[PDB]
């Protein structure tokens, strides 16, 4: 049933990621030895501008290690642009640790197999419980300050149809698109691409939606959990 | 190309490229000779104070204590030093004194304008200090009449409660509470909303 | 997952209507909840077919609802199957569109035809079964596209000048077919559409480089073709040396313009539902492969 | 730049009080004028006082360098504020709990790279806080125009207001023994 | 000119001197 | 680096505010101006000959 895979990625990315419920992405470098090197979706929270204070301390915190640090430098070396350099490749449960672990993804089934989210990135478009959700992997520019840092979010909604989850993101996130146009006048002489990608991975049931807490080196972290799921991964779609 | 410049009442406007003083000074010291020009006796006594060091008087070229000349290179560089007084290359700068000043001027100045053309620019606001200036004279003479000095009345201007240790114009953002209150003006403009 | 739909009938079931349901066996019809149990009347979409109101709000609510296809039945009990992504299966023309080898297919809201009297399937007292549209790319990306034109231009105008250009917009022909839009009006829907497309359509219009700019022009002056005749005779009421060629600078902007044109595509496209293998020589049923 | 500014709204309200009270047309009584500065070539080609200030220094100058300050248009007034704060005896190190030429230590700390970066703007810092002291005390005086053109004649050979305008404007004023 | 659904309006007439009456005297 | 006309727009904001009736009497509104308008730049001339 489940299309297995496995990773290989140095210590220093693994600790707070070990827990074996995980998403992990793929991330391409310019620089030639590391020509990949492998995040979680954790990492992310620590430049994501959607995340509170707080957690992103606690992020700050736990991933001092020197070649976690260099993959920042590297995440934030792009200029403006993140989608291009990021892939997805789903979810994970095993790990093996050491000063090189090994690691287990799963690109295709539903065989505990919880994924696990930040409650920080976390937002319904809708309140009312619909018994089907999708859930998806978006990524929004801002673009009223100085540079752009971007946002991240993992959302449920129970809308399938592409057109119209674009429809509603727009009708969401139009701060964001108005934001967008202010850079394209603001600064002719940049030529941002998009104001958010959408990409779809989910399948699971709505009943199955669990809110936890969750530990690593004594520090706790709050965290959303999606138990029953199952992972279709997706082309990066791009939405204005 | 040119700069014009007509400060006088009765002389028409300079004439020069660029550079104003620089150039005012090079050719006044060059089209006409310079050593009967005499300075005044401030210049004459920070000479005997430049003189007085080897390495400097190497560097102002200051041979004779009882002249009364002063070289070129003294004079540029005290204007130049003169001139730096004020900005200071180290941190960009927002906005130059004379924006602010004019701001803080025309926030009392808005009411008389709504008669006008009301300005949108900076130029048209300097357009109008002979017509707007005699207000706040008036009412700086009203203030200067109406204060009773609660601060310490030794003298009457601004930036008099610095502390002695905090020797940096710049903050260290942060205000020490009460360096302003001294100030007449700031009382006059806080009684005024 | 919910691999099998059940469905109930409520009412009687006479011999024929059994008989005329038996007809429709591996036809497409869509369900809106996925739930394993369902009753007679969302089976269809007549519970939200309303032409006092916008085809573009029944375009909307039929691309969000999903797709099934039908199985044998027996008394009381209609078997509806869901399909599963990438595997083959058998579906049954529903409309009178033509269907051919090797092109995609599209689900859109049922469209009049010349005849007008459209057949009657299943009218169980006021309840009646009707079927959505399959059809292929080019017609239904056709008329989405004439519909969001008849939208853009309609606006603004009074019904005068308008009474031609709809008559010129509405009628399709499609190999060797004809077809008219139900009930084109505006909604509140067809307003975000266009308010999207003239966002797209001003920001290619801005961010587009010099030699897109120009370069119809630049050839319109060496050539001089057909094509090229036909857009300067569309331009004509509009109607050397780059100073700076930079090919980093143009591989971005076009990166730019690609995302625009990506954008302005899919107000357009709809989904694709099937792919088709050869079809059966009476264009009354093939054998395709399932995407959702 | 609140400071910045109430300090150079405070020197323009001065300078106009100091200027526009009277008329620039006054007989000369000193021995300095442009055509023995430059020749009578160049003189022979080329309301309110404040008027032709405005027209001249306050908005083409602005407009061809806005970051220009109140100190680039009137080097002139640091000297004199400087001298009338060195009159009052007051220091920057008390402020009322050896050298006496501020400027001079300025320029020695800019000119020597073996200055400190951090006392390099103290000391420019503290030439400023002088020279705002300086115009305390001459606002805070009820006439400010007798005391300047005293001091400007003892200091500076300044005999008049239309050789008192050049010196503030050019910062220096020169003239024969 | 107002317009409402029905068909029905209502409309009336200005001076383009009380609207200026003041605003343009200052230019 | 420039900002939009919307940001500077906004910024400058109004000052004036005067109320207008109709030529019978009917009906009264209020006119509002901005500092910002570019009919202010236009330095276009006024007069009412009787």
């Amino acid at each position: 049933q489940a299309l297995t895979a496995r990773f290989f990625v140095p210590e220093g990315l693994v600790e707070f990621e070990a827990q074996p419920g995980a998403l992990l992405i793929r991330m391409e470098t310019g620089c030639d030895s590391p020509r990949h090197l492998y995040i979680s979706l954790y990492l992310l929270g620590i430049r994501a501008s959607n995340v509170s204070a707080s957690t992103r301390c606690l992020l700050e915190s736990v991933y001092t290690a020197s070649a976690a640090r260099a993959a920042l430098q590297w995440l934030d070396l792009g200029p403006h642009l993140l989608h291009r350099r990021l892939e997805t490749l789903g979810c994970v449960k095993t790990v093996s640790l050491g000063i090189t672990s090994l690691l287990t993804c799963v690109m295709r089934g539903y065989l505990v197999f919880a994924l696990m989210i930040p409650k920080d990135m976390y937002l319904t478009w809708e309140e009312t419980r619909g018994r089907l959700q999708y859930v998806y992997l978006i990524i929004v520019y801002d673009y009223d300050g100085p540079e752009t840092r971007p946002g991240i979010y993992v959302l449920t909604s129970s809308i399938a149809h592409w057109q119209t989850l674009v429809d509603v993101a727009r009708g969401k996130f139009a701060r964001e698109r108005c934001s967008f146009v202010n850079r394209r006048i603001t600064r002719p002489r940049q030529i941002p691409l998009c104001t958010g990608v959408i990409q779809k991975l989910g399948w699971c049931l709505a009943d199955d939606i669990h809110t936890s807490f969750l530990v690593h080196k004594e520090l706790k972290l709050s965290v959303v959990r999606l138990d029953n799921f199952s992972v279709e991964l997706g082309d990066f779609r791009e939405f204005v | 190309v040119p700069s014009y410049f007509g400060i006088t009442q009765n002389d028409p406007f300079i004439r020069f490229h660029t550079d104003f003083r620089g150039e005012v000074v090079n050719t006044m010291f060059e089209n006409a000779s310079t050593w009967t020009f005499s300075f005044g006796i401030w210049y004459y006594r920070l000479k005997r104070g430049l003189y007085t060091q080897p390495r400097w008087k190497r560097v102002y070229h200051l041979a004779q204590m009882d002249n009364f000349s002063i070289s070129q290179e003294l004079l540029l560089g005290v204007v130049n030093a003169l001139e730096n007084v004020t900005v200071y290359p180290t941190y960009d700068c927002v906005l130059s004194d004379l924006e602010a000043a004019a701001c803080l001027l025309a926030a009392y100045g808005h009411a008389l304008w709504e008669g006008r053309d009301p300005p949108d620019s900076v130029a048209t606001v300097l357009g109008e200090l002979p017509q707007l200036l005699p207000r706040l004279a008036d009412d700086v003479s009203r203030e200067i009449a109406a204060w009773e000095g609660p601060v310490a009345a030794g003298n009457n201007y601004y930036a008099y409660r610095d502390s002695p240790d905090l020797r940096y114009y710049m903050p260290l953002r942060h205000y020490h509470p009460g360096t302003f209150d001294r100030h007449v003006l700031v009382r006059l403009f806080h009684k005024r909303g | 997952m919910e691999a099998n739909i059940f469905c109930t009938f409520d009412h009687k079931l006479s011999i024929a209507d059994v008989g005329k349901l038996t007809k429709l066996v591996a036809a497409v019809v869509p369900i809106p909840q996925r739930l394993h149990l369902i009753k007679h009347y969302q089976l269809g979409l007549h519970q939200f077919v309303d032409h006092t109101r916008g085809y573009v709000r029944l375009r909307g609510l039929l691309r969000n609802m999903t797709l099934t296809l039908m199985r044998r039945v027996e008394g009381n009990q209609i078997l509806l199957h869901v399909p599963t992504h990438g595997l083959l299966y058998t579906v049954l023309n529903t409309g009178p569109v033509t269907w051919e080898k090797g092109d995609a297919l599209c689900v859109l809201p049922p469209l009049f035809h010349g005849p007008l009297a459209r057949e009657n399937l299943l009218t169980l007292g006021q309840w009646e079964l009707v079927l959505p549209w399959i059809v292929p790319m080019p017609l239904a990306l056709e008329i989405n596209q004439r519909l969001l034109i008849m939208g853009l231009f309609s606006l603004d105008r009074s019904y005068e000048e308008v009474k031609a250009a709809v008559q010129q917009l509405q009628t399709i022909t499609f190999r060797d077919a004809t077809f008219t839009i139900p009930d084109p009006v505006i909604d509140q829907h067809l307003l975000i559409d266009m308010k999207t497309a003239c966002l797209s359509m001003s920001m290619v219009a801005n961010l587009a480089s010099e030699l897109t700019m120009t370069y119809v022009r630049k050839l319109a002056l060496e050539d001089s073709s057909m094509l090229l005749v036909k857009c300067q005779e569309l331009l004509m009421r509009l109607d050397a040396r780059p100073q700076h060629v930079s090919p980093d600078d143009e591989i971005a902007r076009l990166s730019a313009l690609f995302v625009m044109l990506r954008q302005l595509d899919d107000l357009i496209r709809e989904q694709v539902v099937f792919t088709v293998c050869d079809v059966s020589p009476d264009n009354k049923s093939a054998t395709c492969i399932f995407k959702g | 730049y609140l400071r910045s500014g109430l300090t150079c709204l405070a020197g323009l309200l001065l300078l106009w009080k100091v200027t526009n009270a009277d008329s620039v047309f006054a007989p000369r009584t000193g021995k300095f004028t442009l055509a023995d500065l430059l020749g009578s070539d160049a003189v022979a080609g080329g309301v309110r006082n404040f008027e032709f200030l405005v027209r001249y220094y306050i908005g083409p100058w602005y407009a061809r360098d806005p970051a220009v300050t109140l100190s680039q248009l009137f080097p002139g007034l640091a000297l004199l504020a400087v001298t009338e704060s060195v009159r009052s005896g007051w220091d920057p190190s008390r402020r009322e709990d050896s050298k006496s030429n501020p400027v001079a230590d300025y320029m020695f700390a800019q000119s020597s790279k073996q200055y400190g970066d951090l006392r390099r703007l103290e000391v420019h810092d503290a030439l400023l806080f002088h020279y705002e002291h300086g115009l305390g005390r001459l606002l805070s005086v009820t006439l400010p125009r007798h005391r300047v053109s005293t001091l400007g004649s003892s200091l500076f050979n300044v005999n008049d207001i239309y050789e008192l305008l050049y010196f503030l404007v050019l910062g220096f004023l020169p003239s024969v023994a | 000119r107002l317009v409402w659904p029905d068909g029905s309006y209502r409309d009336w007439e200005f001076l383009a001197r009380d609207l200026l009456r003041e605003e343009m005297e200052a230019n | 680096d420039e900002v939009a006309r919307t940001d500077e727009w906004k910024g400058a904001g109004v000052s004036r505010l005067r109320e207008v009736w109709d030529v019978q009497h009917r009906v009264r509104l209020r006119v509002l101006w901005y500092v910002n308008s570019f009919w202010r730049s236009r330095e276009l001339s006024y007069d009412d000959h009787e």
